[PDB]
C-alpha cells in the first residue's frame, strides 16, 4: 500500500511492476491515502 | 531600465535552469536503490 | 539605482551557485547505484 503510494507518486515504475504483477488484486490499486 | 532589462534575463535562465534541474532530482528518486527505507 | 545594482550582485552569485549545485546533481547520476531501475 503505502510501497505502492510511494513508488507511484515518484515514477519508480519497476517497482509498480514487481508490486502489480500479482494480478486478481485490486483493492490495493484504487486504495486512496489519508 | 537597461538595469532591469538585463536583470530579467539573467532571471529568465535561471528559472530555465533550474526547471531543468528538478527533472534531474526526479530522475534521482525514480532511479534509486531503496532497501532500508521500504516501511 | 544603488538598490537595484545590490540586487544584481545578490542574483549574480545565485545563479553561480546554482550552476555550481547544477555539475554536483549530474555527478550524483554520474555515479549512482541503479539495479532495481535498469529497465
Amino acid at each position: 500500500k503505502s510501497p505502492l503510494h510511494f513508488a507511484a507518486s515518484y515514477g519508480r515504475i519497476n517497482t509498480c511492476q514487481r508490486l502489480l504483477q500479482d494480478i486478481s488484486d485490486t483493492r490495493l490499486l484504487n486504495e486512496g491515502d489519508l | 531600465e537597461m538595469e532591469i532589462l538585463k536583470q530579467k534575463y539573467r532571471l529568465k535562465d535561471l528559472t530555465f535552469l533550474l526547471e531543468k534541474q528538478h527533472e534531474l532530482i526526479k530522475l534521482i528518486i525514480q532511479k534509486m536503490e531503496i532497501i532500508s527505507e521500504t516501511e
